């Protein structure tokens, strides 16, 4: 497959922004639950 | 059981399905319903493919029973061939509708 | 403009309501169920009504009024009813494999026998015989129908179609007088479970037979169908002879070789 | 009973570019918007049974 | 039991596992054969630079392709049917005991002569005596005979159960209104392990089996003794 | 009997319509005079509290929950017996 | 040289072992040199 | 009629990376957190 | 403007992309379910302390994956997106039924999460055999929900079935026969009518047990004289044909992406793959009992049994070797679709064998609801349709979307899924054979090892997923467009460009008879 140059390039640091934040919209909620697990048998 | 009253297609089909009846009779096929038959598809007698617009997919079986299909895009112009048996197929625009 | 002959379809909201108003009915039946409530069940049936009546509305629009059902287009919905009847089929198959699963090994809470101790089976001779002669001359009169339209003639078209339905209307009334007097009933064990689920499910499917037929009837009388295309017509009696032919299976299964 | 499909062929066949559904005239968009709301409406309602089903009771 | 780190089955306490074992020696040969044929074959396609894109005829390869592996499926199947038909052949047993399963425990029953029965429950993991099974021991375990042929007849009082002893090759289902047979004999004296092998809610990974095979004398006398 | 009549040559709807008018609405007749005679209320049996009947895991969605869809009070028993 | 998203239609250039010889020349419009050049190349390649 | 192209036939606009990389976390993030959530929601009833 | 294209669609395309879109976000709701299976597991005790919780999860978990991820995905994404432009179609046939099949959905999934929400969820296991899917033993909504969301998926998947075998028949090319349809087109139609077989039967099954639960019916039930039995063999019947419902149209792409990536204009032994697919499917409706090995059946229906199911080797492995002889001589392009594929090839290869192993009702006495079992579809399942799956998505990505990949990034996510699931699943097969129960929420000691290895894998194939998500997101916020695409001559879905345009083939494709 042939393409174009990318029209809004997405930089080194671009994408470690973008792969951190994917990363996190994963991890930061259900590590939360997890974490918490104690609490909510508890209850 | 036997009298009148219900209408035929003639009085009554409308719309498309009306433009195709009408062509049939004509022998015509303006809707692309049949397969067209294969010319020689030399230079000299070449496929003609009908078109409204200035190109075309064609698909070609290059032989009977072939279960791979060939296709390519047959541009307005000179003679194209297929690229796995090498038969003319020639663009024929208007050649549908307006 | 298109030069092939199929029906690129307007975009339509009826996919969605009806999608929906499944939500509704199935929810609601939970509803109902379980927190003794029929309102969503009400909603969702309203809802399901209002979505069949405007799409099949559509599809004659389409069909009757604009002239998209080219051969091709109705080549395809031959295919679809069809298809769609082959898997009503499948279904029932599963109610005649429980059916026969339960009565051909009789577990011992029975008594070990078929019928089951205390279940007194309806007289196979006597209404489900009156039934069975019903559907079978409902299938001669469509047929009648069917011909007499193919003929061009609208009167006995209409007085063929009016008697297969109302040869629906009587199969219906018989079978809800017959739950009506029957002494077993759905909770009396694998029996009246085979027996009214199979028999309901048929039931169901004769209601929305004759319903269809209905549609089918007012059509005709609005001149809607040619003495050539007429699919409404074909597929209705299509699935009116699947009806007939599911009934003759439980007439011989459940009322005759399972009394 | 006469024969009026005519006049039926002429009015969906219309230039007005108005969907299927909605070209047979105003009872078309008020049947729909009935329809449409009770869907709706019906839908938020059953959200609201399952976010009352999801607890225990008194 | 299952030790710490093991790959394969269970060693056998039946000469039917035993058949078993030897049977799936042989299938797995033929799997680890036919698996490591394809991977090689894969790495041999993709391993040269050597080209040959023109239409391939199909016909001769075909024949060999379903030929060998009908050949192969019937060298597993003639070995595979023959233990199934050395499983259900006649046994003529001494002795018929039946367990009865539940939401969460089993019961048993030795009814040839007097009535016998209790119930079997998991010892709690705060409860269990030193070098004792977390979830495997039983406070009251099935005794039987050893080097007897035995009938287990299996049931159930509510929802489905299954019953399974993998050192004897065995499980069955144990559903409510039917009464399902196998056929039992262990070779040895010992304790041999097992757990619910069907999904019957909140505690279907807490109800083992636990059988007790001595010889005959004290079977005897610890039947009379549970009266 | 495959049938016993024999008719080819310009049938379509006449045939039909013969069929429908000389065969299978008089079977119609017939079997509704058969059922007409053949029906009278009959002897309700005497009640048994089976257990594979009148089943009762959970109570019906409608009136008191002990009562089926289409109770008929001459014929049909509730678990207790006949409603008198 | 330079391929628009328009021209997906048109036979294009590929570099492909099993495709040696593609269905257009790489460069389409010559300069005045390489259009020389191409004059010279229908005389003697010695 | 419809906007057709690169970007432009899907239910989401990606005219943005930014506001696309938050619809996306939003996206799969609260089906991802969803069984999490259910889990949590049982343990505390019961 | 939104509402029209998006909620009244009647777009072949859009809907395809709709169902990926729901696909793979179920995808997501199915591997969480997964996590918290394999949390639960990685380490001796309990995590969650409530095993109802458990079983709930296990059984959402497959429900998810099942019927939300992967049917969508493969039949009603792809399939959707492809079977019109590879046959040459404007469209499907009943393209508003179309949209209903995918609106079914978002309702059939809410039924789902209603179950797990209410009372204390549908702790059944995927199977839902009565007397514990019961009223008794599972009182209230749950069941009934979980039920309802079969029925809807149910009908969604008829009405798709009936769309596309419609489709595919009627809708070709006037001078193309069925034997000059691409394979995956054939892959599609089979899956339909096998579909259109066997939902119908379960949605007897289902209806039989909702009216056990709620009308006071006994068909399962031993006290009215029914038997739980039935419903098995009910269940099962579709549940077979069910699996090659899921694997079949994986089949299909692989056998396109094989070819694309070998540089071939065709598949070797179109003839014989036909027949494979069409033999795969027929054989897959005489062998459902292979599932009740353990429930007290005959000892010649288990013969019969173990028999008819190893009889699907001999059509499966003409597909497996066909894709071989593909690859021979190839000029052989390492994209990252092509490492999918060549990991389906093997892997899928691997969890068939496992299958042969099953069938054999003797070694299945011991092996039944173990973890070998478990092993056996992880390696035909998750990773074969999701193989296939991942490999369709990245060859098919730019003509879907007219961007493409960093296939450097596509690469890195296929190493460590290959890694991942490897460790998940590998290990599960000692753990069966060695004796340790599925459907367990602990295990005795002897177990740990495996199951900790196994837990650490799941993390791994988490690790992948996460790195999913911001390889398409790069992708969009790059926008590198598609230029030129090899091959079109033998893969007419590409020669509309990329992204095709709304309606294609409004003037059809020109094909002599000759
Ligand atoms: C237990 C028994 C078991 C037995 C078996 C069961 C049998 C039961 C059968 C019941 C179902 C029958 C369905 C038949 C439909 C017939 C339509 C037809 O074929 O004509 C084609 C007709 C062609 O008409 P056209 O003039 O050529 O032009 C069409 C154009 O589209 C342009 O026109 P249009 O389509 O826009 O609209 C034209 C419309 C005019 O348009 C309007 O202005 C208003 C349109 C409103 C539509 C209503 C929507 C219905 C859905 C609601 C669902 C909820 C239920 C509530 C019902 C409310 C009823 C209003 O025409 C009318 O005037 C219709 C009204 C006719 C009045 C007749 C009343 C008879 C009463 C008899 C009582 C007898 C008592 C005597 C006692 C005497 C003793 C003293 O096109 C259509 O209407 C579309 C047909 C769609 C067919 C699909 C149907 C699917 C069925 C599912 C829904 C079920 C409920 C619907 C029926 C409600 C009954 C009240
Ligand atoms: C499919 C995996 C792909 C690889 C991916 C890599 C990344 C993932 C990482 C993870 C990769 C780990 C690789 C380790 C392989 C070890 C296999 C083995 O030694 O197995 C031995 C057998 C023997 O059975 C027995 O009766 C046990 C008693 C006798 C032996 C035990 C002696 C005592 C030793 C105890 C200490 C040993 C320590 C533990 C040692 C155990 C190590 C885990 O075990 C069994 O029965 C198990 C039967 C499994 C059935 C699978 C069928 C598929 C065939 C294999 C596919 C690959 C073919 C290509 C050929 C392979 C090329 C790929
Ligand atoms: C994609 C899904 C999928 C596919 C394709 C299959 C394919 C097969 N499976 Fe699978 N299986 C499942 C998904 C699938 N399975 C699931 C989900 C369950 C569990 C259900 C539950 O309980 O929840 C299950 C359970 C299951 C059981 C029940 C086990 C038990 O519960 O005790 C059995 C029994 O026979 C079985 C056998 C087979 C066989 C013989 C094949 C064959 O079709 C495989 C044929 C393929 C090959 C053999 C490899 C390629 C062939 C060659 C290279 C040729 C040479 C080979 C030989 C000569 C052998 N599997
Ligand atoms: C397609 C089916 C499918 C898939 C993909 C999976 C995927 C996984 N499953 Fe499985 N599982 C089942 C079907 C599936 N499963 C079934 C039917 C059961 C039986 C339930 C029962 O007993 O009732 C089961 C049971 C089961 C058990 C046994 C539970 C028990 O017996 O108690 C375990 C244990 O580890 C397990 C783990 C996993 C893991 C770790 C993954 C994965 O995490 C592995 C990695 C794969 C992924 C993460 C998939 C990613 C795909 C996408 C995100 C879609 C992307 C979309 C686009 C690109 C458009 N699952
Ligand atoms: C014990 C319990 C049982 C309980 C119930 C019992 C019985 C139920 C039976 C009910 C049937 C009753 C009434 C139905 C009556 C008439 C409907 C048929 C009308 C008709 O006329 O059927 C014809 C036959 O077609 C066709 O089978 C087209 C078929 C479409 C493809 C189907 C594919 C799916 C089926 C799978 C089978 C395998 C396919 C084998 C292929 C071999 C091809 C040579 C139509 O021909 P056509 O050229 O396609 O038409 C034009 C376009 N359709
Ligand atoms: C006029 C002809 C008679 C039939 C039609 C009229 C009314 C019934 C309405 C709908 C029937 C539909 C489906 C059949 C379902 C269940 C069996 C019901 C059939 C029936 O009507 O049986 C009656 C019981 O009704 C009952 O329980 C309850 C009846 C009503 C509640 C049923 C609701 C449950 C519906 C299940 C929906 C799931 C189906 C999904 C389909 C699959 C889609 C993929 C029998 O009466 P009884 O007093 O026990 O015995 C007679 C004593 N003299
Ligand atoms: C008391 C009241 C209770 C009511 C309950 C029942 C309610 C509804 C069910 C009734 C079904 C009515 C279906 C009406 C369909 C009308 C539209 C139609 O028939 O449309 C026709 C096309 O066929 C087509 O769509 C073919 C489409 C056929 C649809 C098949 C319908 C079956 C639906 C059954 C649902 C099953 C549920 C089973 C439960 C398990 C239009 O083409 P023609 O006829 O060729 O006309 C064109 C010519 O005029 C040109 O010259
Ligand atoms: C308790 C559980 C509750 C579940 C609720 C069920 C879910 C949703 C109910 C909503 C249904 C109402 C809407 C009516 C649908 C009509 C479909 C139809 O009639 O579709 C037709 C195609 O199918 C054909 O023919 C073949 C005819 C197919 C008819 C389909 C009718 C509905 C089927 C429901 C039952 C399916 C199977 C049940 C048994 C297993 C027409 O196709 P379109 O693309 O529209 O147009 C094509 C145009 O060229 C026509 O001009
Ligand atoms: C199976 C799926 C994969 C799961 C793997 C998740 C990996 C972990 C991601 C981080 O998640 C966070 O972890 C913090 C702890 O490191 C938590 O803070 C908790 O603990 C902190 C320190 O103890 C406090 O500051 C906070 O208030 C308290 O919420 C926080 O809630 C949680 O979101
Ligand atoms: C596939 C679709 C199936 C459709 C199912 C249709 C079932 C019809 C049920 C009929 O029930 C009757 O109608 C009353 C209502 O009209 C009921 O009132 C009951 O139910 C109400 C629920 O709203 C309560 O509020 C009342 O108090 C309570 O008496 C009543 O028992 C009963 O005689
Ligand atoms: C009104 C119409 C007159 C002729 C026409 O419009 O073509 C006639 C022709 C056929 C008639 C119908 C048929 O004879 C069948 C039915 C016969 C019943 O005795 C009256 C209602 C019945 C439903 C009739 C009503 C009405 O008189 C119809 C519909
Ligand atoms: C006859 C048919 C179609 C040939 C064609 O028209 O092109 C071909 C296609 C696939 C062939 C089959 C498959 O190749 C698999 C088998 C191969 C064995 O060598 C013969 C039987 C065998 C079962 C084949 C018989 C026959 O030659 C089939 C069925
Ligand atoms: Cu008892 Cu699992
Ligand atoms: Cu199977
Ligand atoms: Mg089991
Ligand atoms: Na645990
Ligand atoms: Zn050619």
């Amino acid at each position: 497959i042939t393409a174009k140059p990318a029209k809004t390039p997405t930089s080194p640091k671009e994408q470690a922004i973008g792969l951190s934040v994917t990363f996190l919209s994963f991890l930061l909620p259900a590590g939360w639950v997890l974490y918490h697990l104690d609490n909510y048998k508890k209850s | 059981a036997s009298g009148g009253g219900v209408p035929t297609d003639e009085e009554q089909a409308t719309g498309l399905e009306r433009e195709v009846m009408l062509a049939a009779r004509k022998g015509q096929d303006p809707y692309n319903i049949l397969a067209p038959k294969a010319t020689s598809g030399t230079k000299e007698d070449p496929n003609l493919v009908p078109s409204i617009t200035n190109k075309r997919i064609v698909g070609c079986i290059c032989e009977e029973d072939n279960s791979t299909v060939i296709w390519f895009w047959l541009h307005k112009g000179e003679a194209q061939r297929c690229p796995s048996c090498g038969t003319h197929y020639k663009l024929v625009p208007h050649q549908l509708a307006h | 403009h298109q030069t092939h002959a199929y029906h690129m379809v307007n975009p339509s909201p009826w996919p969605l309501t009806g999608a929906l108003s499944a939500l509704l009915m199935t929810s609601g039946l939970t509803m109902w169920f379980h927190f003794n409530s029929m309102t969503l069940l009400m909603i969702g049936l309203t809802t399901n009504m209002l979505t069949m009546y405007q799409w099949w509305r559509d599809v004659i629009r389409e069909s009757t009024f604009q002239g998209h059902h080219t051969p091709a287009v109705q080549k395809g919905l031959r295919y679809g009813m069809i298809l769609f009847i082959i898997s009503e089929v499948l279904f029932f198959t599963g109610f005649f494999w429980a059916f026969y699963h339960s009565s051909l090994a009789p577990t011992p809470e029975l008594g070990g026998c078929w019928p089951p101790t205390g279940i007194h089976p309806l007289n196979p001779l006597e209404v489900p015989l009156l039934n069975t002669s019903v559907l079978l001359a409902s299938g001669v009169s469509i047929t009648w129908a069917h011909h007499s339209l193919m003929e061009g003639d609208r009167k006995h078209m209409l007085q063929a179609l009016f008697i297969t339905i109302t040869l629906g209307v009587y199969f219906t009334l018989l079978q809800a007088s017959e739950y009506y007097e029957a002494p077993f009933t759905i909770s009396d064990g694998v029996y009246g479970s085979t027996f009214f689920v199979a028999t309901g499910f048929h039931g169901l499917h004769v209601i929305i037979g004759s319903t269809f037929l209905i549609v089918c009837f007012f059509r005709q009388l609005k001149f809607h169908f040619t003495s050539n295309h007429h699919f409404g017509f074909e597929a209705a009696a299509w699935y009116w002879h699947f009806v007939d032919v599911v009934w003759l299976f439980l007439y011989v299964s459940i009322y005759w070789w399972g009394s | 009973f006469e024969n009026r499909v005519a006049e039926k062929q002429k009015l969906f066949q219309e230039d007005n570019g108005l969907p299927v559904h909605l070209k047979g005239g105003a009872t078309d968009n008020i049947l729909y918007r009935v329809t449409m709301t009770l869907c709706l409406g019906g839908t938020l309602y059953s959200l609201y049974c399952l976010g009352w089903a999801s607890f225990p009771h008194k | 039991m299952a030790y710490p780190m093991q790959l394969g089955f269970q060693d056998a306490t039946s000469p039917i596992m035993e058949e078993l074992l030897h049977f799936h020696d042989h299938t797995l040969m033929i799997v680890f054969l036919i698996s490591s044929l394809v991977l090689y074959i894969i790495s041999l396609m993709l391993t040269t630079k050597l080209t040959h894109t023109s239409t391939m005829d199909a016909q001769e390869v075909e024949t060999i392709w379903t030929i060998l592996p009908a050949i192969i499926l019937i060298l597993i199947a003639l070995p595979s049917l023959r233990i199934l038909y050395m499983m259900d052949e006649i046994n003529n047993p001494s002795l018929t005991v039946k367990t009865m399963g539940h939401q969460w425990y089993w019961s048993y029953e030795y009814t040839d002569y007097e009535d016998l029965s209790f119930d079997s429950y998991m010892i709690p993991t705060s409860e269990l005596k030193p070098g004792e099974l977390r979830l495997l021991e039983v406070d009251n375990r099935v005794v039987l005979p050893m080097e007897m042929t035995i009938r287990m007849l299996v049931s159930s009082e509510d929802v489905l159960h299954s019953w399974a002893v993998p050192s004897l090759g065995l499980k069955t289902d144990a559903i409510p209104g039917r009464l399902n047979q196998t056929t039992l004999m262990s070779s040895r004296p010992g304790l041999y392990y097992g757990q619910c092998s069907e999904i019957c809610g909140s505690n279907h990974s807490f109800m083992p089996i636990v059988l007790e095979l001595v010889p005959l004398k004290y079977f005897e006398k610890w039947s009379a003794s549970m009266l | 009997a495959s049938a016993a009549k024999g008719d080819h040559g310009g049938t379509g709807a006449r045939t039909w319509r013969f069929l429908t008018f000389g065969l299978a609405l008089p079977s119609v007749a017939l079997c509704t005079l058969n059922s007409w005679l053949h029906s009278g209320h009959r002897e309700r049996p005497a009640f048994i509290p089976y257990h594979h009947l009148r089943i009762r895991t959970k109570p019906f969605s409608w009136g008191d929950g002990n009562h089926t869809f289409f109770h008929n009070p001459r014929v049909n028993p509730l678990p207790t017996g006949y409603e008198k | 040289s330079v391929v628009k998203s328009e021209d997906y239609a048109l036979p294009s250039y590929v570099d492909r072992r099993d495709y040696p010889l593609p269905d257009v020349a790489h460069v389409k419009n010559l300069s005045a040199s390489q259009k020389a050049l191409k004059e010279k190349e229908k005389a003697s390649w010695s | 009629h419809y906007e057709e192209g690169p970007g432009k036939n899907i239910p989401f606009s990606v005219e943005n990376k930014w506001r696309l990389l938050a619809m996306m976390t939003l996206f799969f993030g609260s089906g991802f957190a969803a069984p999490f959530f259910i889990v949590r929601h049982q343990l505390l009833k019961k | 403007m939104f509402i029209n294209r998006w909620l009244f669609s009647t777009n072949h395309k859009d809907i395809g992309t709709l169902y990926l879109l729901f696909g793979a976000w179920a995808g997501m709701v199915g591997t969480a379910l997964s996590l918290l299976i394999r949390a639960e597991l990685g380490q001796p005790g309990t995590l969650l302390g409530d095993d109802q919780i458990y079983n709930v999860v296990v059984t959402a978990h497959a429900f998810v994956m099942i019927f939300f991820m992967v049917m969508p995905i493969m039949i009603g994404g792809f399939g959707n997106w492809l079977v019109p432009l590879m046959i040459g179609a404007p469209d499907m046939a009943f393209p508003r039924m179309n949209n209903m099949s995918f609106w079914l959905l978002p309702p059939s999934f809410l039924l789902l999460l209603a179950s797990s929400m209410v009372e204390a969820g549908a702790g059944t296991g995927w199977t839902v055999y009565p007397p514990l899917a019961g009223n008794l033993a599972h009182a209230g909504a749950s069941v009934d929900l979980t039920i309802f969301s079969l029925h809807l998926a149910g009908v969604s998947s008829i009405l798709g079935a009936i769309n596309f075998i419609t489709t595919i028949i009627n809708m070709k090319p006037p001078a193309m026969s069925q034997y000059q349809t691409p394979l995956f087109v054939w892959s599609v139609m089979i899956t339909a009518v096998l579909l259109l077989l066997s939902l119908p039967v379960l949605a007897a099954g289902i209806t039989m047990l909702l009216t056990d639960r709620n009308l006071n019916t006994t068909f399962f039930d031993p006290a009215g004289g029914g038997d739980p039995i039935l419903y098995q063999h009910l269940f099962w019947f579709f549940g077979h044909p069910e699996v090659y419902i899921l694997i079949l149209p994986g089949f299909g792409m692989i056998s396109h992406i094989v070819t694309y990536y070998s540089g071939k204009k065709e598949p070797f032994g179109y003839m014989g793959m036909v027949w494979a697919m069409m033999s795969i499917g027929f054989l897959g409706f005489i062998v459902w009992a292979h599932h009740m090995f353990t429930v007290g059946m005959d000892v010649d229906t288990r013969a019969y049994f173990t028999s008819a199911t190893m009889i699907i080797a001999i059509p499966t492995g003409v597909k497996v070797f066909s894709w071989l002889a593909t690859l021979h001589g190839g000029n052989i392009k390492w994209s990252p679709a092509m490492m999918w594929a060549l990991g389906f090839i093997f892997l899928f290869t691997v969890g068939g064998l496992t299958g042969i192993v099953l069938a054999n009702s003797s070694l299945d006495i011991v092996l039944h609801d173990t973890y070998y079992v478990v092993a056996h579809f992880h390696y035909v399942l998750s990773m074969g349709a999701v193989f296939a799956i991942m490999g369709g998505f990245v060859h098919w990505f730019p003509l879907f979307s007219g961007y493409t990949l960093n296939d450097t990034w596509a690469k890195i996510h296929f190493a460590i899924m290959f890694v991942g699931v490897n460790m998940t699943f590998f290990p599960q097969h000692f753990l069966g054979l060695s004796g340790m129960p599925r459907r367990y929420s602990d295990y005795p000691d002897a177990y740990t090892m495996w199951n900790t290895i196994s837990s650490m894998g799941s993390f791994i194939s988490l690790t992948a997923v996460m790195l999913m998500v911001f390889i398409i997101w790069e992708a969009f916020a790059s926008k590198r467009e598609v230029l030129t695409v090899d091959l079109t001559t033998t893969n007419l879905e590409w020669l509309n460009g990329c992204p095709p345009p709304y309606h294609t083939f409004e003037e059809p494709t020109y094909v002599n008879l000759k």
